[PDB]
RNA sequence: CUUCUUCACGCGAAAGCUUGGAGGUUACAGUCUCAGGGGGGAGUACGUUCGCAAGAGUGAAACUUAAAGAAAUUGACGGA
RNA sequence: GACUGCCAUGGCGUUGACGGGAGCGGGGGAUUAGGGUUCGAUUCCGGAGAGGGAGCCUGAGAAAUAGCUACCACUUCUACGGAGGGCAGCAGGCGCGCAAAUUGCCCAAUGUCGAAAAAAUACGAUGAGGCAGCGAAAAGAAAUAGAGCCGACCGUGCCCUAGUGCAUGGUUGUUUUCAAUGGGGGAUACUCAAACCCAUCCAAUAUCGAGUAACAAUUGGAGGACAAGUCUGGUGCCAGCACCCGCGGUAAUUCCAGCUCCAAAAGCGUAUAUUAAUGCUGUUGCUGUUAAAGGGUUCGUAGUUGAACUGUGGGCCACGUA
């Protein structure tokens, strides 16, 4: 922010890459570089979830509601 | 005079309350007058409609003509007479414009010489009468 | 909110905290585990790390190594966290405040619990219930509420209950004098107000709070081999503390 | 549902055109060469508040705590800071006090007093285009008050061209050398 | 009320005033610059003092000199 | 019952103020009680209750307004 | 009595019941030296509620509102058999009205729920929440810069009459100017869930960026209260001004414009209400002879108020000691 120029951080050191691979989330991991998390799409198919509790079997992948 | 005590608390309460009731100011406040005859509810601003432009020249001795307007307050449908400060400004009024009204502190009496007028025009059609007259403004989109 | 203030939670966030669970050591006089995982030991810091504790289960408590963070920890519980093997006991320090108080593994191999109630069981069975979540069958034949009782924890073994009364080393656990310690001076019956409790602290300064909030812990200082909070519960001259502080 | 403790603080000062009131205030303001009456209000408030506290505190039945606590606290910081004094220690001056005491301990002014700068104004402006260290930041905020050892500290932004082993494109406005190198540049 | 009249002369004075000119001149110091400024104006410069607190002198504007 | 000489500070805006005044009170505090609480509208209103009957009892808001009042003072004046 | 069936005859109220009035109610909120006033929609809790209206089933659990069921009122759809709806969630819309922001990000943290990271396939879920967006109600801090030279000025000391002068000081300016120098934006290493709000000022050892109408001052006053014109010009009981006192018929102090000034200030006008001022409703702390007010008169339960008394110490000693 304003408070100029300035350079005080805080730092962390990992035992292992495994420990990292488990302690670090992938956007962080990415901030390093080591993997990605789930696909975002601002509740794109959040819609199936709006369909699913009432409905059995069938469906058969990509089954669908308000989005026409 | 007033001697009462100790265990007479009731009396105290009752009378004071009784006299608060009496009290003119206490009463106004307490009694809720605004909402009644009084067309503004209390309240801050209100929208009405220019019915017509009216005159006023002072009581005595004061004389000349300063001018107010017949408005019909809209939400409650109430007829009022309202003030306009400066010279000219009539021309901002237009006709049956739907005008933005403000009051006057004045215990609901009126402002300046003029009797009864308890309100002022503040905008016609959202415009900021004020501003235009000054001239921090340009005419309404109509 | 309903934040429980002696859980020393704070400022922003925590509408609820992670709420505790139904299951011994009552809502208001708990000090549930979660807070510990994150906020006390500190390694685990996020909820993510907690979550991690749990998805890799981990955390461990005497008796049951316990699964529930929402499960109350409270007076005397023994934590061992085998990654590093560290033990703490739950206990107040003076000025009322609860610590996770590291304790010897061996000391951390027993605990003491007040009886809240003493009952029959079905068949000239008796069973006692403690003020912290034990029901125990066939106890002393004449145990009673308000007497505490030593427990093995490693084992299922009572090591004691102590034939109570007046003049016995007490830790005051609440009312005003939370974290105060004082040998019992006495309790007068005050029936249905409950006995009220004359307490004297390590100063030998004496103080009162109601008898209900009184944890006998021994005779001769600690009968218990349990941790004793530094100072051992008088409550005094703040001022001096400030002064003291400033070197 | 849920909260935040934010709040709203300070109070303005009652009823205007009082020639003296205007006058007195101003004069003081004149000493410091100011930027708002708001700064006064601020001081009045504070001033007042402790002065308020003072009003309370003394009457406290003697041998009772607060007076001890707060007295020490107030004493030690203010006194500490270079406000209150050792002889202003029976809380009697604390009842007293003056606005200038405060102004005087606007760190800016102390500086100018300290020498530094050619006036308190000259002092504002300096500090403000970023100059003279004490803290983490120069004093970015000359608004501040003193505290007795900052007193010492008061010196360069070594950081600033003004204490640099080098300078910068500014104030001095090296820049010109950049302009030279680019413009003048053969 | 007594109150009397009839619209016949509105706009007049403002309209028959010549609108002259609000003459220009220097932008003032503002904020600190101004307050520092202001001070000198309100007090003290190139001067002595007999005793009186003030007067403005926007009297005079029907001056003498 | 005084009158009231005459005295009291006191009290009061004064005018004035006794038995034990309007005294002994913002140095505000014996009890009990009634009343009162800008002015005008109105003490009125189908408001309401006594009352044979007057009308009493009880009792408004709307509306309105910047004063209204009081004592003294001097002045002016008087078909004094 | 929750309710039947039987029985008794009660129960409540003038410290006011019943009815009728007004809002959910607390935490709290707000303002008063003090005493006090007033608020409490809403972020505290507790409660309440949930289309209107009732009703039910189930479940540990609701009358359960992104459950049913029927009714009211409203609504969709229909090839019009029939069918079918309910944002006091959240954002959105409209609507109303004086009146109140986004169909934005994200799913980190927080909670919260769920399953409970083979994470051996990274990997629940989240309009709660959180981030931004919107957002001059509010609280934090602040900008027009420094300095010198000349002009010039006033202001002292003295020469000197004073003065030039010199000296002694303070201060103006188209002068003059080198000199101050952030905004403000950019190497940016460096953030953030994400996106984002600064940047070390290094490296072409960052480029860049101020003396101006600039890279910017408002708002409201100038009889008085309440700071501030002696009047420039206008104006002429007009225009119009005026919180209230009042200006104004022309050589107006308040009107018109101008200029100057002032006040507060990046805030300020306004409204309405509300708080004090108000001991101007008064426990503290009013009043009631003529200024409001003590009845024509008495009794009188209610109401209040109601005196004393058997409460107490004593003795002695010591000495010092006034």
């Amino acid at each position: 922010k304003f408070g100029g120029g300035k350079t005080t951080g805080f730092g962390l050191i990992y035992d292992d890459l495994a420990a990292m691979k488990r302690i670090e989330p992938n956007y962080r991991k990415a901030r390093l570089g080591m993997g990605k998390k789930k696909l975002p799409a601002r509740k794109s198919v959040k819609e199936r979830r709006n369909r699913n509790k009432k409905i059995r079997g069938k469906a058969k992948g990509k089954m669908q509601t308000k989005k026409k | 005079t007033k001697t009462n005590g100790q265990h007479a608390a009731r009396k105290l309460v009752r009378l004071r309350r009784k006299n608060r009731w009496a009290d003119k100011g206490w009463k106004k406040s307490h009694t809720f007058v605004a909402q009644k005859a009084n067309p503004f509810g209390g309240s801050s601003h209100a929208k009405g409609i220019v019915l017509e432009k009216i005159g006023v020249g002072a009581k005595q001795p004061n004389s000349a003509i300063r001018k107010c307007v017949r408005v019909q307050l809209i939400k409650n449908d109430k007829k009022i007479i309202a003030f306009v400060p400066n010279d000219g400004c009539l021309h901002f009024i237009e006709e049956n414009d739907e005008v933005l009204v403000s009051g006057f502190g004045r215990s609901g009496h009126a402002v300046g010489d003029i009797p009864g007028v308890r309100f002022k025009i503040v905008k016609v059609s959202s415009v900021g009468l004020y501003a235009l007259y000054r001239q921090k403004k340009e005419k309404p989109r109509n | 909110l309903y934040a429980p203030k002696d859980w020393m939670l704070s400022k922003l966030t925590g509408v609820f905290a992670p709420r505790p669970r139904a299951g011994p050591h009552k809502l208001r006089e708990c000090l549930s585990l979660l807070i510990i995982i994150r906020n006390r030991l500190k390694y685990a810091l996020n909820a993510l790390e907690a979550q991690m504790i749990l998805r890799q289960g981990l955390v461990c408590v005497d008796g049951k190594p316990r699964k529930d963070g929402k499960y109350p920890a409270g007076f005397m519980d023994v934590v061992e966290i085998p990654k590093t093997g560290d033990r703490f006991r739950i206990l107040y320090d003076v000025k009322g405040r609860f610590a996770l108080v590291r304790v010897s593994e061996a000391e951390s191999s027993i605990k003491m619990m007040k009886v809240v109630n003493v009952y029959t069981g079905t068949g000239r069975i008796p069973v006692a219930v403690t003020h912290d979540g034990h029901r125990i069958r066939y106890p002393d034949p004449r145990t009673s509420r308000g007497d505490t009782l030593v427990y093995d924890v490693k084992e299922k073994k009572v090591l004691d209950l102590i034939k109570i009364g007046n003049g016995k080393v007490v830790m005051v656990t609440g009312g005003a004098n939370r974290g105060r310690i004082g040998e019992i001076v006495s309790i007068e019956r005050h029936p249905g107000a409950f006995d009220i409790a004359r307490l004297k602290d390590a100063s030998g300064h004496e103080f009162a709070t109601r008898a209900t909030n009184i944890f006998v812990i021994g005779k001769d200082m600690s009968s218990v081999p349990v941790t004793l909070p530094k100072q051992q519960g008088l409550r005094i001259n703040v001022i001096q503390e400030r002064e003291e502080k400033l070197i | 549902r849920n909260y935040n403790n934010f709040n709203r603080v300070w109070k303005a000062p009652r009823r205007p055109f009082e020639k003296e009131r205007l006058d007195r205030e101003m004069k003081l303001c004149g000493q410091y060469g100011l930027r708002c009456k708001r700064e006064i209000w601020r001081v009045n408030m504070t001033l007042s508040k402790m002065r308020r506290t003072a009003r309370l505190l003394l009457t406290l039945p003697e041998n009772h705590p607060r007076r001890l606590l707060e007295g020490s606290a107030i004493m030690r910081r203010c006194h500490g800071y270079g406000f209150l004094d050792e002889d202003k220690d029976k809380l009697d001056y604390v009842l007293s006090l003056t606005v200038p005491d405060i102004l005087e301990r606007r760190l800016q002014t102390v500086v100018f007093k300290h020498g530094l700068a050619k006036s308190v104004h000259h002092s504002r402006v300096l500090i403000q285009q970023r100059h003279i260290a004490v803290a983490k930041q120069i004093v970015t905020i000359p608004s501040f008050i003193v505290r007795v050892s900052s007193e010492h500290h008061i010196a360069f932004a070594d950081a600033s061209p003004f204490g640099n082993g080098r300078p910068g494109r500014v104030k001095r406005v090296k820049r010109n050398a950049a302009k030279k190198g680019s413009g003048g540049g053969d | 009320g007594k109150v009397h009249g009839s619209l016949a002369r509105a706009g007049k004075v403002k309209n028959q005033t010549p609108k002259v000119s609000k003459q220009e001149k220097k932008k003032q110091p503002r904020g600190r610059a101004f307050k520092r400024l202001k001070y000198t104006q309100r007090y003290l410069a190139k001067t002595l003092k007999a005793g009186e607190k003030l007067r403005m002198n926007k009297q005079p504007p029907g001056k003498a000199g």
